[PDB]
């Protein structure tokens, strides 16, 4: 009840459409847990997807609205990060401390660290954030760090 | 225009009403104005293959009231009461085309009937497929969507 | 020590990334949605017509018209 009952129509809302999606019975793969999560605004770690009933792969199990709606209240107050968090983590690896870093820096901390993402995921924030290289090929990540933080309608 | 309870407005062209009442006439073939049992029976075993159980009786029954020109026409409507036209449906097919080849492969389209939305059953699936436009593994929508609508380039 | 610290943190910052790509791609979800019905129920009516007395009545006529 801390949910408010347009919240809660918010989350109907959001779960027909992947209930659509799923080959329909009016019902949802729990390995698609995370993604409806994404879409009403947060953003879980992996670790936290699964301390909640998410699946590693397919077809291995489905929700009804009933078991959806406590997994999404679980989930609601968990850790997320911030601004100050995050440069204190890049700063750790400035050389000259100018606020640079090379994209080759920037791609091995992306995919080696944390929870590893994919080549082709570092591929397509950078291009949708429209990053850029400079003549000796190094790139400032406080202006990364804050298009990230602005989300996809980025907008202003 | 009346109700056999379905159609609010029937805009179905001008050179399609044209057609059916050549149509009509020519299975009316006692001359009367209204389509008898005996009608159907004479025309239908003189085209061809000839319906002769009382499913002759069942075609009669689908109409509420005596068979003249005008219960014809609103049975047919009430038949296409549901339907979209071509632009609409080949924009739909368009949605799933991101390189704009205008085409889309078939295991894709074949996937999206089956196993996500209100999906085919097996005899849905084969029914559709048995006459589709494809080569070098490529479903041509545009084609697929005159098709259904009845286009008339050439079904001579 | 702290090390686990910064890990969570980089980890947070991904996570962040994802939510982003995941948003990105709703709306073409939504719009598709609406395609594939089209698609669905459009098909469906072409094969009842197609099994119909009357229709299959009314093409074996046409062609003497
Ligand atoms: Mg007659």
């Amino acid at each position: 009840p801390k949910l408010s009952q347009d919240e809660i129509d918010d989350l109907k809302d959001v779960f027909e459409l992947f209930a659509f999606w799923d080959g329909r019975d009016g019902a949802v793969d729990a390995f698609k847990l995370g993604d409806v999560c994404r879409c009403l605004g947060i953003n879980p770690r992996n670790e936290d997807v699964f301390a909640v009933g998410g699946t590693h792969k397919m077809g291995e199990k489905s929700l009804p609205f009933e078991e959806f709606l406590p997994a999404y209240e679980g989930l609601m107050d968990c850790e997320q990060g911030t601004f100050a968090d995050y440069m204190e983590a890049f700063k750790t690896f400035d050389r000259e401390g100018q606020g640079f870093i090379s994209g080759a820096e920037l791609r091995h901390v992306l995919t080696a660290l944390g929870e590893r993402l994919s080549d082709e995921d570092v591929d397509e924030i950078i291009k949708l954030t429209d990053l850029q290289e400079d003549l000796e090929g190094n790139v400032k990540y406080e202006d990364f760090v804050k298009k990230v933080m602005a989300g996809p309608y980025p907008d202003k | 225009a009346d109700k056999a309870a379905s159609g609010v407005l029937t805009k179905l062209p001008q050179k399609q009403i044209q057609e059916m009442k050549e149509a009509f006439s020519m299975i009316d073939v006692d001359r009367d104005g209204f389509v008898s049992k005996e009608d159907i029976k004479a025309i239908s075993e003189q085209l061809g293959r000839a319906p002769d159980d009382k499913e002759l009786t069942a075609m009669l029954k689908e109409a509420p009231g005596p068979l003249n020109f005008t219960m014809f026409l609103s049975i047919f409507s009430d038949k296409l009461s549901g339907t979209d036209s071509e632009e609409t449906i080949r924009n739909a097919f368009a949605m799933f085309d991101e390189q704009e080849t205008k085409k889309l492969n078939i295991e894709y389209i074949k996937d999206l009937l089956e196993n996500m939305g209100d999906n085919f059953n097996k005899d849905e699936m084969r029914m559709t497929f048995k006459e589709a436009p494809v080569e070098g593994g490529k479903f041509d929508y545009v084609k697929f969507t005159a098709m259904i609508k009845g286009s008339g380039e050439e079904e001579a | 020590m702290r090390d686990e610290r910064l890990s969570k943190i980089i980890s947070m910052f991904q996570a962040h990334i994802r939510g982003y790509l995941i948003r990105k791609a709703y709306k073409k979800l939504q719009d598709q949605r609406i395609g594939l019905s089209v698609i669905q129920r459009n098909i469906r009516k072409w094969l009842v017509l197609r099994n119909w007395q009357w229709w299959k009545l009314y093409s074996k006529v046409k062609p003497l018209l």
